RNA sequence: GAUGGUAGGAUAGUGGCCUACCAUGGUUUCAACGGGUAACGGGGAAUAAGGGUUCGAUUCCGGAGAGGGAGCCUGAGAAACG
RNA sequence: AUACAGUGAAACUGCGAAGGCUCAUUAAAUCAGUUAUCGUUUAUUUGAUAGUUCCAUGGUAUAACUGUGGUAA
């Protein structure tokens, strides 16, 4: 009853975890539960994992959030106060929900795919993100699919990187979900498979969407920093 | 009403067999409520949440907007002569959207003695109208769903492309 | 051009543009033609995809009933079977659309039981 | 004591007003007597209970027991109705504002047809039972009651028909048309036998006759306008008549008469907003019944002196007269308490 | 029939088992509200006046006040059929419902002799008759609170500005 | 002209009612004697 | 209402979903429309098991029903197992 | 603790039950994925988001409760 990304083990149980409405969609995210108990094994039971969520250790997105089944999408960064644990999760190769360890000056901050810009009311520009963080004021040339850099502290956006031809993206969709690359092609299309295509260890080709794909950084420099092997 | 759904009729292939199913709650058609002139009473209905709809029946105080300022004033309703979405409608004399119903334009006679000086640059067809007092204008808000009755004057050009129908 | 009462008209001579590359022709930005759900001018939208094709028929008006042959890689008999598909359309004022004529059509709001598309294109 | 009207010499009472201590010494006759803002059209039917009356908005059927004082049912129909009948006891017959008819039984709603063209009007045959539908044009329906067919529409003049009666001793079928002409139909021939011219003296506007009516003597006919101008007809020297100007005159709608209780050679007129009631032989007025609000139509209950009326407020006004005859047996202590 | 009897001033009331039926035959006929004499119902009190105020019949039904009807009827009441009697008062009453609101010629020693006090005195203020400190907190959180948001909307829509100058 | 005016036979109606024989209280020939002219 | 156009009604809104008017359309041999079951079986609908090769994990057979049809009401969600 | 002060039958309240059997046989119309809704509803989740003032605190009307009762209920 569950699904890949998870990285959750067969023996487990019969009732799944559904998280609750957040942020994120329900696909595209995983809870506390799955993530704390079974997955870096803070907790062994649900009862134990309440009992540290009313103690309130978790400081996902520097907010407390005291929830079982909070949905922690893409690269909310979980901050537990004991041993200052700073973990951002995001996709590894093969579907699943890679949680990398990172340290503080990296988790005061986050990223996020605009989605749409809006001339709402009263002449307000308008920006929003995966977590649909509605900050006030950026540039007008904020196009869709480019990516904001969130304070974490307040809410505003401090660093802008332009979706083109000749950035670093990760791509989140689709049989290419989680894949890292970004040059051999770029093909925009008028309605579907329309992207920017991603190498390989050989430069070997792909195709997805504009919106399973959003940036993270340069040719090179991303100021995330991501796990190895 | 009934339904909305295409479940108990063709398509544009003429296929058969139908006897689909009980029909649901989100086919709701509610009852044809024409609008008519007598004293305002708005029904209050209840849909999708606390979404209230105003469904008019009675209907007087018209806002209707002088075309060439624009200037939606309170007036009366005397009847619609010419609205073939249903030709009986204008036997039975009711109030939709669309439709072409007569004004006793005495306020604006009000606002055009009061913002001019004198009394009579206007159309003429219309200006025996602010001679004698009814003038047509067809009604923009939909009293069935917003429970309102607002309107635009006829002034000219639309005045004889309907002058010209009936 | 006006052959039916209720103050024919657009409704807020009108012109607009959907973008996304598809040209708008001089009369349909500035002519006598009311444009009502003709997407240049238009009281619709554009969004979703855009397919292409040749017609069949354009009996009546604002029906264009076009063809769309389309390649499928066949593993069953391991012969490609000719693919046909219909959909009707609403007119537009740039190309009276006969026999032949490959055009193309993008997908918006339901206008009658069955279209969803509208011509965009004539080459 | 309920409150009285000052008339000529004569005594009226209302139940059921829009006034109508006062809380503590109700004087409520028929308990939800209250529609959705407005009302259609109410009538009563021919046993001693049982009244029907037309919805308003989610419009209903409404029927009330007299002999318990409140209603039975309320069957939300499909569409806003305009005219029917009743036909005993369960069974009756409609037709709405759009060209569809619905047949209403016990269990309700025995099935829905259609009319080609818009309908103003409905009148059932006793004899053979055919239903005479008046509507729009060249068009006057029959749906048989005897094997469900249609009959070979009677071809009439060019506008159509606001009301369409057949007389009831002998059948002799009304049709009040627009261009004056009353178009009397044979309903044993399927043929016309005369169309009869209706005059004046004032001439405002060529008016249309919208209401018809006959008694069971089956001599005389009763006429109306669309002006307040009632009219009386016999076969003695039938070119001329008697006329009634109505102080206001709009659109007479009801015509009735009192041919079944006593005081007799009355009748009962009916516009817009007043309806009165005179004597024969004169045109002189007994009554008036002058109500706070416009009348859709009216209704007077058989044997005893009340009247039912559909109006435009939100309840039905009742209409007592206690020198035109008593209060019956269901509403027997109204002549105790007024 | 019984005869339920109340003084409500005083704050009396009392059942009274009256037989012998042409003494309660004034009673008949008259429906809510309608008062009536204490000469033909009985002699020993005289000058007395009840207005009546319903009354259960046998088999327990009730009365509502001014309908029509007197015998029973299936009515719609607080929206179910609900079986009632109707309000005029025949000869098939159990108990009937009376206010006294002039004793006439005799003392009785159950209604006027004895009599019962109130329950309990006021307890609103102005029931009694007839918070500053939240009105600062108040006006200050609200003066505050708008010190606080509508210089802060400015104070960003300045830093668009800034954006529009450097655009 | 699709729906309008269907000249068919209904299942439901067909029996609704019942006719009356002597009906009118009146003869024929008090018709014809009442409306010769 | 078959196919579309214009306007209104109703809608949570798109919509011949319904009605007035108008045009005679539309699908099809490149398979329309119609014929049945090992449609108590099938379609990935899904888990797969270190040798069982169509047994071997499950969601769903279709829609209904709260004595029988009908009408109404409530709610973020219903034509309510209450 | 002479205007409240703990136990607490029966009453208002917040919520509970938050998804269970049988019967007639639908061929991508039942179903599964997918495109879109600047074509639309949305409790709850999450991020955001309010500037019109002439010559010290506002009203009876109902409970629970008492009291008189009816009815086989």
């Amino acid at each position: 009853a569950a699904p890949h990304h998870w990285l959750l083990d067969k023996l487990s149980g019969c009732y799944a975890p559904r998280p609750s409405a957040g942020p994120h969609k329900l696909r595209e995210s995983l809870p506390l539960i799955v993530f704390l108990r079974n997955r870096l094994k803070y907790a062994l039971n649900g009862r134990e994992v309440k009992a540290i969520l009313m103690q309130r250790h978790v400081k996902v997105d520097g907010k407390v959030r005291t929830d079982t089944t909070y949905p922690a999408g893409f690269m909310d960064v979980i901050t537990l106060d004991a041993t200052n644990e700073n973990f951002r999760l995001v996709y590894d190769v093969k579907g699943r929900f890679a949680v990398h360890r990172i340290t503080d000056e990296e988790a005061s901050y986050k990223l996020g795919k605009v989605k749409k810009v809006q001339l709402g009311k009263k002449g307000v520009p308008y920006v929003v993100t995966h977590d649909g963080r509605t900050i006030r004021y950026p540039d007008p040339n904020i196009k869709v699919n480019d990516t904001v850099k969130i304070d974490l502290a307040s809410g505003k956006i401090t660093d802008f990187i332009k979706f083109d031809a000749g950035k670093l993206v990760y791509v989140t969709g689709g049989r290419n979900l989680g894949r890292i690359g970004t040059i051999v092609h770029k093909e925009r299309h008028d309605g579907g498979f329309d992207l920017v295509h991603i190498k390989d260890s050989l430069d070997n080709t792909f195709v997805t969407r504009l919106n399973n794909v959003f940036v993270i950084g340069e040719q090179g420099k991303p100021y995330i920093s991501l796990p190895k092997g | 009403g009934i339904s909305r759904d295409s479940r108990h009729k063709r398509s544009a292939t003429g296929a058969k067999r139908a006897q689909f199913r009980k029909k649901r709650k989100f086919e709701l058609g509610r009852q044809p409520a024409n609008t008519k002139i007598g004293a305002k009473r708005i029904h209050s209905v209840r849909t999708r949440g606390g979404n209230k709809k105003y469904r008019a029946l009675r209907i007087e105080t018209g806002n209707f907007s002088w075309a060439s300022e624009g200037i939606s004033k309170k007036t009366r309703i005397a009847g619609v002569v010419y609205h073939p979405s249903n030709n009986e409608l204008v036997r039975t004399n009711t109030l939709t959207k669309a439709a072409i119903v007569q004004i006793d334009a005495t306020p604006f006679r009000q606002w055009f003695e009061a913002h001019y000086g004198q009394t009579l640059k206007i159309e003429s067809s219309v200006e025996s109208q602010f001679s004698a007092g009814r003038l047509y204008a067809c009604i923009s808000s939909r009293p069935g769903q917003s429970g309102r009755c607002d309107g635009y004057i006829l002034e000219g050009e639309e005045l004889a492309f309907y002058l010209r129908r009936l | 051009q006006s052959e039916r009462a209720f103050q024919k008209q657009p409704h807020i001579r009108w012109y607009k543009n959907a973008g996304l590359g598809f040209k708008t022709p001089k009369t349909a930005i500035e002519g006598s033609y009311i444009d009502k759900k003709c997407p240049f001018t238009g009281l619709v939208s554009i969004r979703g995809k855009i397919l292409t094709g040749t017609v069949v028929s354009t009996k009546m008006h604002r029906t264009i009933v076009i063809r769309r042959a389309y390649l499928h890689y066949i593993p069953k008999y391991n012969r490609y079977e000719k693919r046909h598909k219909n959909v009707p359309v609403h007119v537009s004022p740039a190309f009276r659309v006969q026999v032949g004529d490959i055009v193309t059509v993008g997908q918006c709001r339901p206008i009658s039981k069955t279209v969803r598309f509208n011509v965009v294109k004539v080459s | 004591v309920l409150k009285s009207t000052s008339a000529n010499d004569v005594s009226v009472y209302q139940v059921s007003g829009t006034n109508v201590l006062e809380y503590q010494n109700r004087v409520e006759l028929i308990q939800d007597f209250e529609f959705s803002e407005a009302s259609n059209k109410i009538k009563v039917s021919r046993d001693g209970q049982y009244c029907m009356a037309t919805g308003t908005y989610k419009p209903q059927i409404h029927v009330y027991d007299f002999a318990n004082l409140s209603l039975k049912f309320d069957r939300h129909t499909d569409a806003e109705n305009v005219d029917f009948t009743i036909l005993s006891w369960t069974k009756s017959v409609h037709l709405q504002n759009d060209r569809s008819i619905q047949f209403q039984n016990k269990g309700g709603l025995h099935y829905t047809t259609r009319i080609p063209k818009f309908g103003r009007s409905l009148v059932y045959n006793k004899v053979n039972c055919d239903l005479y539908v008046g509507a729009s044009g060249n068009e006057l329906y029959r749906l048989n009651l005897e094997k469900g067919r249609f009959l070979n529409p009677f071809k009439l003049d060019t506008e159509g028909v606001n009301h369409v009666s057949i007389n009831e001793v002998n059948g002799l079928l009304a049709a009040g048309t627009e261009t004056n002409v009353v178009e009397f139909w044979d309903p044993r021939s399927r043929s016309r036998v005369s169309k009869l011219y209706l005059e004046n003296n004032i001439d405002n506007r060529p008016f249309q006759v919208t209401t018809t009516s006959f008694r069971n003597d089956g001599l005389t006919f009763a006429c109306g306008t669309s002006n307040g101008y009632s009219y009386i007809y016999d076969l003695r020297t039938s070119e001329p008549s008697i006329i009634k100007d109505q102080g206001y005159g709009f659109d007479i709608k009801k015509i009735i008469w009192l041919d079944n209780v006593g005081t007799e050679n009355k009748i009962v007129t009916c516009d817009k907003r007043i309806a009165k009631i005179w004597d024969r032989l004169d045109g002189k007025a007994y009554a008036s019944m002058e109500p706070s609000v416009d009348i859709n139509d009216i209704e007077h209950v058989p044997g005893t002196g009340m009247f039912f009326t559909a109006n435009e407020s939100i309840p039905m006004h009742t209409y007592y007269i206690p020198s035109l005859g008593p209060s019956p047996r269901w509403c027997s202590f109204l002549d105790s308490i007024t | 029939m019984k005869l339920n009897i109340s003084y409500p001033v005083n704050g009396s009331q009392k059942t009274f088992e009256i037989d012998d039926e042409h003494r309660i035959r004034v009673f008949f006929d008259k429906r809510i509200g309608q008062e009536v004499d204490g000469e033909a119902v009985g002699d020993e009190f005289k000058g007395y006046v009840f207005k009546i105020s319903g009354g259960n019949d046998k088999q327990g039904f009730p009365m509502k006040q001014g309908v029509l009807l007197p015998t029973r009827i299936k009515l719609l009441l607080t929206r179910k059929r609900k079986s009632v009697r109707g309000a005029i008062v025949g000869p098939d009453l159990a108990v009937l419902a009376l206010v006294i609101v002039k004793k006439g010629e005799q003392e009785l020693e159950g209604l006027t002799d004895t009599t019962v006090p109130k329950r309990l005195g006021p307890k609103r203020a102005n029931n009694i008759r007839k918070r500053l400190q939240r009105k600062r907190h108040q006006r200050a959180l609200k003066v505050r609170n708008a010190q606080a948001q509508r210089e802060a909307a400015a104070e960003y829509a300045q830093l668009l500005a800034k954006r529009l100058s450097e655009r | 002209k699709g729906r309008k005016l269907n000249y068919s036979v209904q299942d439901p109606i067909a029996n609704y009612e019942a006719p009356i024989t002597s009906g009118y209280k009146w003869s024929d020939d008090q018709i014809d004697e009442f409306f010769a002219g």
